[PDB]
RNA sequence: UAUCCACUUCUUAGAGGGACUAUCGGUUUCAAGCCGAUGGAAGUUUGAGGCAAUAACAGGUCUGUGAUGCCCUUAGACGUUCUGGGCCGCACGCGCGCUACACUGACGGAGCCAGCGAGUCUAACCUUGGCCGAGAGGUCUUGGUAAUCUUGUGAAACUCCGUCGUGCUGGGGAUAGAGCAUUGUAAUUAUUGCUCUUCAACGAGGAAUUCCUAGUAAGCGCAAGUCAUCAGCUUGCGUUG
């Protein structure tokens, strides 16, 4: 963390803290789907998620994207997950966390 | 040879030069102590060489220890060990020296699996 | 207000002291620096092969100042050595005997160290002497 | 520490002692890929040799290459000593040596003929496993 | 007889004893300065009660942290909990309350578990 | 003149306390010099139990436990003094042991 | 001889236990209840707490001499 | 071996003792093991 | 390990305290109770197991007793010994685990933190310290019959500084050979440890499945039992979390 921040210090970015929790605000899952018996053929309902766990699968999603990013290449999990915390403070969809964002997303709407 | 030495010099030399020259697992079990048994088993060893005729082979020397370090004044002799079961009658040749008698000796026949027709015709009857 | 090893860091003082010894260069080298490894708990040999010997003595007069004394069986499970043991997990394992010997015994052929009454080996006062006066010029590198 | 580069004078796939080696990674680990040399015997015949192990083999000299061949065969008499050596104290002849790669092979079969007319139970257990699971 | 203070600090099986004396304004930790602790992050969080008061209070005090037991982050808690136990201890016995009442006020506004222990003992098998 | 050291070992506290405290009681009362009765820490003795004697459902566990405490007191006295408190002082489950020398 | 505190304490426990067990089972029709063992310097005494003695004294101290080498010959004791 | 009931499975052999369990759980008490925790 | 003095702040043996769901607010015939908040060391019954009375067990033996039913009364070894082999043998299925598939990492130096324990007599346990040996270890002595010595068990994971660059690589360590040591009367079907070499499959695992709500999962070592020698077996402890 304290390496990453470094990063983002030479960023060209003043404020990374401000990128941190930018990145955890464009990151919130804003609907999500539920699984519904329904009588075998289970659909889809478009349901919301509480802002607690908002956060829980924003951090959870921002560092399993950084890990995977982190996964059998040489660079390292400070600049991959300074890549996807600055590609995750503005919405770019070149990060694996908005890209799933915006997947669930679609999903919930496709599900109403 | 057993260092680069000429066999027939190695025939008449004793035990404590062979430990001399022994590795390491000779050396440690010299280094403890034998029974006196291997003594009479030397004794009717060299008897049955002795009465052995000219160019031919002796008369055997059934043996049933498995764990001896095996010490060339039987050079020439042909042994029949035990395996718990039978007898492997073997003849001493010098270039198995610094080894034990009884992997001249098998304890089993081998696991056969390559056999499908003795397998599927001698199962459970289920009637 | 006085100078000691006790407010310098580790390293730049097993560096420093590393250093003094490689210019001073009045210890004893036997021929088999280059052979030994440092321990049974490990599997290659060190990196600075020609100055690792003396990163070793500078270790065991850090660590006979900062106690009474120190044995050899001290000095082997300060080592620490972790064997991968093929398919068989690590453990302790006490590093080698005679790396530790020869340190210790070059050192007090120089005067460093000194056995001690009680069975252990002792900080000298030349070796006092000698460790206050490095840590003054430690003081006096980032002056 | 300092960048040295040199225009060319490095040489890819290079051979010694009848074996191929590549000269890109480092001295050791390029003869790891002979065969009855690994890493440590590897770094105790270049450290004999006042070889720099931190660069690599591609600026290796012939003169070091005929120094290296020249330890290989004798290494007993430059302070090599008997326990890192393959061949100790052989049966044959009483001596010691360090077997290279067109003699491992040959150690190997030697072992398991001897083994086979000693009549020993390793070496009829080793064949009938090779013609059992060979078939 | 120098005017010294003794309290403890504890977390985890690990307990630092601090011992506040007077003197010319000296931190020192099993005889190591407080910029050499053998963790380089938590550094700081033994820095931490120097910095949460005020750095002129230490002009006049020498204190004598000695730990053990534990691991390395747990005695860092220990002894960072002993300085502020044996800082407030100091500044309640010698110097005056309302003193001690800002010190103890500007510890509870950041780290509640600078002057209580912590309640996390570990748990019972329940066999 | 000789010093004697004795040290009581019980598991069980009441008996123990008692015990030291006629022995503190006796020492006191006709003027011999001595310490107080220093109290070692409670060694507790755990071992480990099957919940299964027979091999029928899961494998649990269970721990049987025991204390044991010491204490001892150091005294200063001559021979008949101390033949008399060792006669008198044998009472089940408190050992008495009387060391005479101080090396 | 010479055991290990901890275990002299148990098997001290267990020879009160085998005398407690062997008094039970021996002496059930002469009243027992109970015994105390006294650990001397010359020798060790034990005490029989049992409420029918004229019993346990037979002619001439037969039956007493016989718990005596019953305690003797099994328990390994000059 | 277990002088109890001729028992020569289930030993344990801790401090000379050489008790089965199934002979040291009912004998516990009068040894001096008594069941606290 | 006594130069004296003070103390138990930490360690510990105790006597007591404290908690009784205390107080408040909802809910409830507004009755016993339940839930949320504050204070509290502790406010899910703060967390855990043993103990009864009762009706049911052809369950197991006690080397218990009663002219008790059964078969021979013995050339049967169901009694003794002596050696030698095993129980580990391998197309394989199932299951519990270990190590890995890597660069939050492998290697080399330095920093270095624990606790639950345990330890020898008419024997040889835990072992300090010194010499030799690359090591395994050997050897010469000493301490502890134990909060005293091993031991502050200076443990490992970890922390930093350098080597390696994504390449079945320097990841991995299966297999195998040679030599040297230790225990055992005896080590071959290799007891175990050390040195060199061999560097096999194996690029996050399908159908399905196990365990778990706070010092808890997980990683990590250490101690105790099995112990003559080794653990990948089990129970605990501690570190990070
Ligand atoms: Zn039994």
């Amino acid at each position: 963390i304290k390496h990453t921040l470094d990063i983002i210090n030479v960023l060209t970015d003043q404020n990374p803290i401000q990128v941190v929790v930018d990145a955890i605000t464009n990151t919130g899952p804003r609907e999500d789907t539920t699984r519904v018996g329904g009588g075998g053929a289970a659909r889809r309902q478009a349901v919301d998620v509480s802002p607690l766990r908002r956060v829980n699968q924003a951090i959870a999603l921002l560092t399993i994207g950084a890990r995977e990013a982190a996964f059998r290449n040489i660079k390292t999990i400070a600049e991959t997950l300074a890549e996807e915390l600055i590609n995750a403070a503005k919405g770019s969809s070149t990060s694996y966390a908005i890209k799933k964002k915006d997947e669930l997303e679609r999903v919930a709407k496709s599900n109403r | 040879s057993y260092r680069g030495v000429d066999l027939e010099k190695l025939l008449e030399m004793s035990t404590e030069d062979f430990v001399k020259l022994a590795p390491a697992r000779v050396r440690r079990r010299f280094a403890r102590g034998m029974t006196s048994k291997p003594a009479g088993f030397m004794k009717k060893l060299r008897a049955a060489k002795l009465a052995a005729p000219e160019n031919e082979k002796p008369a055997p020397v059934r043996t049933h220890m498995r764990n001896m370090i095996i010490v060339p004044e039987m050079i020439g002799s042909v042994v029949g060990i035990y395996n718990g079961k039978a007898f492997n009658q073997v003849e001493i040749r010098p270039e198995m020296l610094g080894h034990y008698l009884g992997e001249f000796s098998i304890t089993y026949t081998p696991v056969r699996h390559g056999r499908a027709g003795a397998t599927t015709s001698r199962f459970i009857p289920l009637k | 207000p006085g100078v000691s090893v006790r407010d310098v860091a580790a390293q730049d003082f097993i560096n420093a002291y590393a250093s003094f010894l490689q210019r001073q260069g009045k210890l004893e080298v036997p021929g088999y620096v280059d052979i030994v490894k440092t321990s049974s708990g490990n599997e290659m040999p060190p990196q600075d092969a020609e100055g690792w010997f003396y990163k070793r003595a500078a270790s065991v007069a850090r660590h006979i100042y900062m106690r009474k004394q120190v044995g050899v069986g001290k000095l082997n499970k300060l080592y620490g050595g972790a064997k991968s043991r093929g398919v068989r997990p690590y453990k302790h394992i006490d590093a080698s005997g005679s790396i530790n010997r020869k340190v210790l015994q070059a050192l007090e052929k120089i005067g460093i160290v000194e056995i001690s009454p009680k069975g252990g080996r002792r900080i000298s006062e030349n070796g006092q002497r000698d460790l206050d006066r490095i840590a003054a010029q430690t003081l006096e590198e980032d002056e | 520490s300092l960048v040295v580069q040199e225009q060319g004078s490095f040489q890819h796939i290079l051979r010694l002692l009848n074996t191929n080696v590549d000269g890109n990674i480092k001295i050791v680990y390029a003869l790891t890929t002979i065969k009855g040399v690994g890493r440590r015997y590897s770094n105790l015949v270049c450290k004999k040799a006042d070889v720099d192990l931190h660069k690599r083999a591609g600026e290796l000299t012939q003169e070091e290459l005929e120094r290296i061949v020249q330890i290989m065969q004798n290494p007993t008499h430059y302070k090599i000593p008997a326990w890192f050596l393959n061949r100790q104290n052989d049966i044959t002849d009483g001596k010691d040596y360090h077997t290279l790669a067109n003699n491992v092979e040959s150690k190997l079969r030697d072992d398991l003929e001897r083994l086979k007319k000693i009549r020993a139970h390793r070496g009829i257990r080793h064949f009938w496993g090779l013609r059992v699971r060979g078939q | 007889a120098v005017p010294s203070v003794q309290t403890f600090g504890k977390k985890k099986s690990a307990t630092a004893v601090a011992h506040v004396k007077a003197g010319k304004g000296l931190i020192k930790v099993n005889g190591s300065p407080i910029t050499l602790v053998e963790p380089e992050i938590l550094r700081f969080k033994v820095y931490e009660p120097l910095l949460l008061v005020g750095l002129d209070k230490f002009s006049n005090i020498d204190i004598r942290v000695r730990v053990t037991g534990g691991g390395h982050v747990s005695q860092v808690y220990a002894i960072r909990q002993a300085i502020a136990k044996g800082l407030v201890a100091y500044h309640q016995k010698y110097v005056d309350e309302q003193s001690k009442n800002e010190l103890k006020k500007a510890f509870t506004s950041y780290d509640r578990t600078l002057l209580i222990a912590d309640s996390r003992r570990p748990e019972p098998k329940k066999f | 003149i000789i010093k004697i050291r004795i040290t009581l070992t019980s598991t069980k506290v009441k008996q123990l306390e008692n015990v030291s405290s006629n022995i503190v009681k006796n020492a006191e009362q006709h003027n011999l010099v001595k310490k107080g009765p220093v109290r070692l820490p409670t060694k507790v003795l755990k071992i480990s139990t099957r919940k299964t004697p027979n091999g029928e459902g899961s494998k649990t566990w269970e721990t049987y436990e025991m204390r044991i405490h010491k204490r001892y007191i150091d005294l200063e006295a001559p021979v008949q003094i101390v033949k008399r408190i060792t006669q008198i002082t044998i009472e089940p489950g408190v050992d008495v042991e009387v060391v005479v020398a101080s090396n | 001889a010479l055991i290990s505190k901890k275990r002299k304490l148990v098997a001290d426990g267990v020879f009160y236990a085998e005398l407690n067990e062997f008094f039970t089972r021996e002496l059930a029709e002469e009243g027992y209840s109970g015994v105390e063992v006294r650990v001397t310097p010359t020798k060790t005494e034990v005490i029989i707490r049992a409420t029918r003695t004229q019993d346990v004294l037979g002619e001439n101290g037969r039956r007493i001499n016989e718990l005596t080498l019953l305690v003797q010959k099994r328990f390994k004791y000059a | 071996q277990c002088r109890v009931c001729s028992s020569h499975t289930g030993l344990i052999r801790k401090y000379g003792l050489n008790i089965c369990r199934q002979c040291f759980r009912e004998k516990a008490n009068d040894i001096g093991f008594n069941k606290f925790r």
